[PDB]
DNA sequence: GGCCCCCCCGGC
């Protein structure tokens, strides 16, 4: 890095350095701590969605096992590096079959993002794993399990990283506020959690954007309005009004309301559709085909939007689909 | 295999067939007697049916089974036959014949030949199976037609599924290289379309003709491009426009006057060629494009040989301009 | 300039650069008043190369403050090849440098070549890895070591070194056969350069890869004698002494099982 | 200069010329004094000012001297395969920052990192994208990444999570009129009231198209040499907008319901060269905004228009799609 | 804190053919061949983690006694197995002169032979045929279709079956008694249920439990080992009502961190292997799942697409 | 010993 850590992005500035700074994975953290505290550390397969803390967890585990000079005693290979059949055959085999250099210890290999590896390399790694197990251990981090061969999966103990719970995100937010001397309104916190979807990177990015948006962070408190302005996401009140107008009001006034709501803050149609879907998922419908039509038509509209096209036609289609689906209620 | 093509007519071809169950009965009984294990003759044929003409494989089977089991009778023949079944990938013709059979798609057949089995059959040769299915799905007598459904409706549904499978295949071989969709292409190209017209073939199975048509179309496009870039300096149009609109008018000037004035139209044809930088090979290519009732093969053949010889001599007796240099 | 190091001959630096370019890729140089040090770790994390060049190897050397320079050995070798073998080479660097300047000057003519290599951000420490008291030490001509390594690498990819009472044994076990070479220490007073010396504290038996030894013996062109130091639970040391500095290869022995 | 198109001549040079993207421009300006710029992912509809915004930010951050040595820009016109990403991008990111000169350190903030701008990132393959995940994280302290795309769904989830998302809003008459008016005054273009608003409405969130239309109208007025103010009819003619009379005839033919008459009228209409997308948009506006139709008719026509637009967006024949849409509407 | 303990998979790896559970007939046949000698060329096929490599290693060790080092040539996917290697090193080993007991032969163990190229397999044919009096070949593969027909003709076939619940349970009791592990019946049942016949996974789960919680029960096993997602996908696809399927997808799949691509792939496989459903209905569901998969691969990996796919499947099956 | 070039799979 350059200068100091204050110039780093919040996503990288607040990267955990030890295992006790990882939140939302109490079971996995306790299990790995117990494993590394009594010498029985098996091969690990950390499977989870982005932003859960798998890389941070493995880095902290390596630091605890080896210490400050852990970078020179582990072999970290990721998608950014070339990992082919020849690499597995030569470099990984040599690392697993050779003693340590700086200090006595066992060999650790971290194959981050191994789901992007070829099948030949995965097949080759089987005997490398099963032959040098006495002095070497393997850790594989993945987001999609279908990319891993069954043979590789059989040789690794599986640990699943769940989406971050609400309390963990609140604790991390409180720590960040304490470090940055910032104040957050409770409604702003709830909106941040709602839009976070269990990813801490989104929390940090949105919080940094909100801090940058404030006129003076020293004596300004971030509110839900600030978060909505920074992210441009529709407000819940706007979504409720749009849904109400679509459901009860006629075509002309519903179209006018949708246009006015979208043009007031430059809202995007996809976010409105997502919010309407979330709101309607809790509706106690009396018929099934109505829900079927809603889901199918909204998925079609989302797919069409993903490829671009006329936005006004897409909004009219959304309104018409909702009206037609709710017509079946009778 | 195509690699054997050079050996087509340079060696005496000797073909060996799978030995019958009666040509090896005596040898196998002698082996059983010598090795002191009982081998019931009545179950011998199944062994060959299990090994499918492989004497070495059946000998190895006997050697392995006799290690701990000294009796080979009908009580355990089924187990060994099931355990030692040989799996060989079917050829494209065999794949098409089996996939277009209505027995496997019935309620009873489906429990024996499952969907996974059909997908594996497709995967035995995934580069030919869709073509064979698309070629041979119009020559069947379906036996799985739904009550009230006609053959034409099933054919239309199969064609729609084939089009969807073609779209999937195009997406598979794109820059993204989405090969994980190959199993889906198995259903949309081979299994599903065959499931609607499954039955008995109405005739011999024909190999796909799409490859030859594609090669011919590529050659025709190459000749059309050559002609278009040879006449680019004179015409204001593209190759598609040249083929659709210009070629009939050109025929009206480069072929018609040979059929009326005889050998006196050579000068005009040569003048047209010079004006449009056309050559004799370009003439042949252009006259070969026409289809329908405007075929020129018979007309060209009926032209007197003297006229053609004079035209060739005139063309070769003078200099002509060249449009593109070092083509 | 802040750091200015003048070489008597560009070949002097070129030969040392070529001595370990085929085993490591990224290099880090620390330049101070005492001299220039560098340590490189290969991708497999098996071999470590430690080079030190003193001020006596430079015509004019000046370094006000320590300088850390990260470079790619391939790029440096390419730039050195671009230079000639008869010009004067000058290393030039400034405060917080973003690049290193190699100056090639010809005395016969008025031609000056100034090449600039962009520096690399490699944050790492040295850790001064060196065992205080090795189990055994020995010194022998580099040519003999290279010959033995090349002969025993043709039979197998692994070589075992045994140090025992007044004898050193190199053993290779392969598919086509096996080979053994035994050498006993002796002193010659008329060709001291050909003598072999050995001082042992405990017997040693360590296995190493053939490829790493083949790459290590490539530095035989920088010295006439090589010192091999072996110690249990410690990397094997291969030292080639230079005119005023030295080069060292630390090789981790293979796991025994 | 006078030898450049108005779209390029009036391209923003600094961050103060951005009109309707304040929600992100304010954050970018604050990053100048905060010096903690994160990885950015700029997404939005075409012609919103993303590349211009990033260029202005890089200029204001580094200066014309350090721009070349601190910026690495890769777009769809360069090979960006997995090998390129793994070698060139990795090497540039891992390099040290260029040493600023006292002049630059005096007149510019000179942040201690370099910027890699991956424009048109939506065209990169998933395998190539996956190679940057650790590259951005490892060298975040010396390098920052800017990914510009039009379809946010084309970016893999890990990269979107790593990057801070910035959505560029559409430029309509309510937020981009000031820039168009300023350009008109600078070029001394005389227009009637509502002409600029009509241009922006026709553009539908594309300021580049509006500027091009204004330039074409100004050229036509200058060639006319009459001095009269530019009207809206000429602007509509230059924008390919179907006349209202033709639309009235189209809807009357649709109401007639006869297949042969509709087919003949469509055949005659397609010889004028009108774009199918404009016709569909005008028909949608007319039918949706009309109060002479019931709920069911609008419900069906909305889906019909959506399907027709989706099919047309895939690059199909306009004649067949238009005829099918008109036939379907006539049977509603 | 750097002294690793040998995992139970390697610590309790069988060293004799009598310690291998499952496939009784094949194990007794191998024991009889080892006792009587004359080991023929063999190809052993089966799913991962059932004891093929262990079986071949034990057979070779028992057959060759102290001559294992000089009489066994082991090559796997982690070593170079090109055409040149087969043509030179394997030929040299086969032609090697090694004095052995009268009933023994040299052994070549080509593990994971399914990854070998066609050229090497073709070149091996006459190598096995000519030198069958001194050298014998034992291949271990996961997919038997990747081996060329001539090699299968020259070799016996040993298709390992799936380990029964009783055999895995018995091995678990033996290992627990050896390690003195406190266990409960429900915990062992859960471990076997999650193993799905994979002994290696069962051993890994049994070690992770006790290594992390001490005592084995259903809760302890389930809090670290998740139920196989294919079963949850099958349950979701077989839901009587759309609401139940949506709830299952939201609670057990989406909120647990599973990716949409994995969910759609698992749904594809489950629909591929659903016997209770009619073939035509299965084909329609496969078509819908393929449409959803194509949509997801383009970038729209949203829960909305999965919900729409479930709704369409329910509509089709109505 | 190192490029450079040509042919061939790619799902479970
Ligand atoms: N459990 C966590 N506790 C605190 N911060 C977290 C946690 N998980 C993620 N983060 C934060 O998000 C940043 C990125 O976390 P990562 O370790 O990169 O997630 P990841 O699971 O490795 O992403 P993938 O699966 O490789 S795309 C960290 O530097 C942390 O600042
Ligand atoms: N926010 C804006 N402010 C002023 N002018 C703009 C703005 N956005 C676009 N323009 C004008 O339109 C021209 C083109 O803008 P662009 O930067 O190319 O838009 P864009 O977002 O990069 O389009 P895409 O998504 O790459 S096709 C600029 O030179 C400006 O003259
Ligand atoms: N029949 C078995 N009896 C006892 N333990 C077994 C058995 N099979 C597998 N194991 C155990 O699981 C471990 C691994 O067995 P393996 O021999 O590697 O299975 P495998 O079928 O050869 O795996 P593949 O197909 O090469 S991925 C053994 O060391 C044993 O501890
Ligand atoms: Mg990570
Ligand atoms: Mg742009
Ligand atoms: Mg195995």
């Amino acid at each position: 890095e350059k200068r100091s850590k204050e110039n780093l992005p919040w996503v990288e500035k607040y990267r955990p350095e030890t295992l006790d700074e990882v939140y939302g994975q109490n079971e996995v953290i306790t299990t790995v701590r117990k494993f590394v505290d009594e010498g029985k550390l098996p091969h690990l397969l950390f499977y989870g969605p982005p932003g859960t803390g798998k890389t941070s967890t493995i880095v902290a585990l390596a630091r605890e096992i080896y210490g400050k000079n852990y970078s020179n005693m582990v072999l970290e290979l990721n998608a950014s590096d070339d990992r082919g059949i020849d690499v597995v055959r030569n470099q990984i085999k040599d690392f697993a079959s050779t003693r340590q250099i700086f200090s006595k210890g066992f060999k650790l290999i971290i194959l981050d993002e191994a789901d992007a590896m070829t099948n030949a390399a995965q097949n080759a790694l089987r005997r490398v794993i099963e032959r040098y197990t006495k002095n070497t251990r393997f850790c594989v981090l993945a987001n999609y399990a279908h990319k891993l061969t069954p043979a590789l999966l059989s040789r690794c103990t599986r640990f699943r990283f769940q989406p971050l719970p609400q309390e963990a995100i609140e604790r991390r937010i409180a720590n960040v506020l304490v470090h940055e001397k910032l104040k957050l309104s409770p409604n702003a916190e709830k909106a941040l959690i709602e839009l976070s979807n269990g990813d801490m990177r989104r929390v940090l990015n949105v919080l940094q954007s909100c801090k940058a948006t404030l006129d003076n962070p020293d004596e300004d408190e971030i509110s839900d309005d600030v978060i909505y302005e920074c992210c441009g996401a529709p407000r819940p009140s706007d979504l409720k009004a749009v849904l109400k107008s679509i459901l009860e009001d006629d075509w002309g006034t519903a179209h006018y309301t949708l246009n006015k709501v979208r043009s007031a803050k430059g809202l995007a149609l996809i976010d409105l559709i997502e919010g309407i879907v979330k709101i309607l998922e809790d509706y106690e419908l009396q018929n099934e085909e109505t829900r079927v039509h809603l889901l199918t038509k909204l998925a079609d509209i989302e797919y069409s939007i993903s490829k671009g096209g006329n936005d006004q036609i897409q909004g009219s289609a959304v309104i018409g689909a909702i009206k037609a689906s709710f017509e079946n209620e009778t | 295999l195509p690699k054997m093509r050079p050996f087509d007519r340079v060696c005496l071809d000797i073909q060996f067939r799978r030995p019958d169950a009666n040509s090896i009965k005596s040898r196998l009984m002698t082996i059983a007697i010598r090795e002191k294990f009982k081998l019931d003759p009545n179950v011998i044929d199944r062994l060959i049916q299990t090994t499918r003409g492989d004497i070495r494989q059946v000998i190895n089977l006997l050697s392995t089974i006799s290690t701990t089991t000294k009796t080979i009778n009908h009580e355990n023949i089924n187990e060994i036959s099931k355990a030692w079944e040989k799996n060989i990938a079917l050829k494209p013709f065999d794949i098409a014949h089996k996939m277009l059979d209505g027995q496997i798609y019935s309620d009873i057949g489906s429990r024996n030949f499952t969907l996974n089995d059909k997908i594996a059959l497709y995967f035995d040769d995934f580069d030919f199976t869709p073509l064979m299915i698309q070629e041979n799905y119009l020559s069947t007598r379906p036996s799985v037609l739904k009550p009230g459904q006609s053959h034409l409706e099933a054919v239309a549904e199969a064609a729609n599924c084939i089009s969807l499978g073609d779209i999937v295949e195009k997406k598979i071989r794109s820059s993204e290289q989405l090969w994980s969709l190959l199993p889906l292409h198995a259903v949309l190209s081979s299994v599903y379309p065959a499931s609607k017209v499954a039955g008995h073939m109405a005739g011999r199975i024909n190999f796909t003709a799409w490859l030859g048509q594609n090669s011919k179309s590529a050659k025709y496009y190459r000749l059309l491009q050559e002609i278009h870039y040879h006449t680019r300096l004179g015409t204001s149009t593209d190759k598609i426009g040249l083929r659709l609109d210009y070629l009939p008018t050109f025929r009206k000037r480069l072929l018609d006057p040979f059929l009326k004035q005889g050998a006196d139209a050579i000068s005009s044809v040569i003048e047209v060629m010079d004006d449009y930088y056309l050559t004799k090979e370009d003439w042949d290519s252009i006259m070969e494009f026409f289809v329908g009732p405007d075929v020129t093969t018979a007309i060209i053949k009926k032209i007197p040989a003297t006229v053609k010889s004079g035209f060739t001599r005139k063309y070769n007796s003078m200099t002509h301009p060249v449009a593109i240099y070092r083509t | 300039s802040m750091l200015e190091a003048k070489f008597e001959e560009a070949s002097l630096f070129k030969r040392i650069i070529d001595g370990f370019k085929d085993c490591v890729q990224l290099v880090n140089f620390q330049c101070k008043e005492d001299g220039i040090i560098a340590q490189a770790v290969d991708d497999s994390r098996v071999l470590l190369v430690s080079l030190e060049i003193g001020v006596e190897a430079f015509q004019e050397y000046r370094c006000d403050h320590p300088v850390t320079l990260g470079m790619d050995l391939t790029s440096l070798s390419k730039i050195l090849r671009c230079g000639n073998n008869t010009d004067t080479l000058t290393l030039i660097a400034d405060n917080t440098p973003d690049s290193i300047i190699l100056l090639f000057e010809d005395t016969k003519k008025d031609r000056i070549a100034e090449y600039s290599l962009k520096l690399m951000d490699i944050d790492a420490d040295f850790l001064k890895i060196e065992e205080l008291q090795y189990d055994s030490t020995l010194s022998l001509p580099s040519s003999e070591f290279s010959k033995i390594v090349r002969d025993l690498s043709q039979l197998s990819d692994s070589i075992n070194i045994m140090i025992t009472k007044e004898t050193i044994k190199f053993v290779a076990d392969g598919d086509i056969g096996s080979g053994s070479v035994i050498i006993k220490p002796f002193v010659d007073m008329e060709h001291p350069e050909t003598s072999i010396k050995l001082e042992m504290d405990q017997p040693v038996d360590l296995t190493f890869g053939a490829k790493y030894l083949l790459d290590i013996i490539k530095g035989s062109s920088l010295s006439d004698r090589v010192g091999i130091r072996l110690s249990s639970e410690a990397p094997a040391l291969f030292q080639f002494d230079l005119k005023s500095g030295f080069l060292q290869f630390f090789l981790a022995p293979k796991f025994n099982d | 200069l006078a030898q450049q198109p108005w779209v390029e001549k009036y391209r923003p040079k600094n961050l103060d010329e951005v009109t309707a993207q304040d929600h992100a421009v304010t954050v970018l300006k604050k990053t100048l004094k905060s010096a903690n710029l994160p990885h950015m992912l700029f997404y939005g509809p075409p012609g919103t000012g993303k590349t211009s915004t990033i260029l202005a930010l890089t200029k204001e951050l580094y200066g014309p001297d350090l721009m070349k040595s601190r910026i690495l820009e890769l777009n769809a016109s360069d090979e960006r395969g997995i090998s390129i990403v793994r070698e060139k991008v990795k090497n540039f990111a891992r390099l040290t920052v260029s040493k600023p000169s006292k002049h630059d350190l005096e007149n510019y903030p000179c942040p201690p990192y370099k910027i890699i701008i991956l424009d048109e990132a939506d065209s990169m393959t998933a395998d190539a994208q996956s190679a940057l995940r650790r590259t951005m994280e490892t060298y975040s302290g010396v390098t920052r990444f800017c990914l510009i795309c039009n379809y946010v769904t084309r970016i893999i989830d890990p990269l979107a999570s790593r990057c801070s998302k910035f959505r560029f809003k559409a430029l309509d008459a309510s937020n981009a009129i000031d820039r168009l008016r300023f350009i008109s005054e600078q070029e001394n273009v005389k227009c009637d009231d509502g002409v600029l608003e009509r241009i922006l409405d026709i553009s539908a969130g594309d300021l580049r198209r509006g500027i091009t239309l204004l330039q074409s109208a100004s050229k036509g007025a200058q060639y006319l040499g009459d001095g009269k103010n530019i009207t809206s009819t000429q602007v509509e003619e230059l924008a390919g907008v179907v006349p209202h009379d033709i639309l009235i005839e189209i809807v009357e033919k649709v109401k007639s319901g006869d297949f042969d008459e509709i087919k003949k009228y469509v055949n005659t209409f397609m010889k004028s060269g009108w774009s199918a997308a404009s016709v569909v948009n005008q028909l949608h506006e007319y039918y949706i905004t009309n109060d002479n139709f019931d709920t069911n008719f609008k419900n069906q026509i909305s889906w019909l228009l959506f399907t027709t637009d989706s099919r047309l967006n895939n690059g199909t024949n306009e004649h067949i799609q238009l005829l099918n849409l008109l036939v379907k509407i006539s049977q509603l | 804190t750097l002294s690793l303990q040998l995992p139970w998979v390697e610590k309790y790896r069988p060293q004799v053919l009598s310690d291998i559970v499952g496939n009784k007939e094949t194990i007794d046949r191998l024991q009889q061949i080892a006792k009587d000698g004359n080991m023929p060329h063999m190809i052993i096929s089966g799913m991962p983690g059932i004891g093929k490599t262990t079986s071949v290693h034990c057979l070779a060790h028992e057959l060759l006694g102290r001559s294992y080092a000089d009489g066994v040539l082991e090559l796997n996917a982690s070593d170079d197995r090109g055409i040149d290697v087969v043509r030179n090193q394997i030929k040299h080993f086969a032609q090697k002169k090694l004095h052995l007991p009268p009933g023994k032969h040299k052994i070549v163990i080509l593990d994971e032979a399914d990854s070998m190229t066609a050229g090497a397999q073709q070149a091996l044919r006459r190598t096995m045929e000519l030198y069958s009096n001194s050298t014998r070949f034992a291949f271990a593969c996961n997919q038997s279709n990747k081996i060329i027909e001539p090699l299968q003709s020259r070799c016996a076939i040993l298709r390992y079956s799936k380990l029964s619940d009783e055999d895995v349970l018995k091995r678990l009791l033996q290992i627990i008694k050896l390690e003195d592990v406190k266990y409960t019946n429900d915990g062992l049942e859960a471990i076997i249920f999650t193993a799905e016949g994979d002994m290696r996974q069962a051993i890994n789960n049994l070690q992770s439990t006790v290594a992390g919680h001490g005592l084995v029960n259903a809760d302890n096993v389930f809090k670290i080992v998740d139920s196989p997602h294919p079963l949850i996908v099958k349950k979701m696809l077989l839901a009587s009502n759309l609401e139940d399927s949506i709830q299952i997808l939201r609670t057990d799949l989406w909120k647990k961190g599973y990716s949409s691509i994995d969910i759609v792939t698992t749904s594809f496989r489950v629909t591929k292997n659903l016997a209770q459903v009619k073939e035509s209905v299965r084909l329609e569901m496969i078509k819908e799942i393929g449409l959803t998969h194509m949509r997801i691969l383009e970038g729209v990996g949203t829960y909305l697409q999965l919900a729409s796919m479930l709704a369409k499947i329910h509509k089709l099956n109505n």
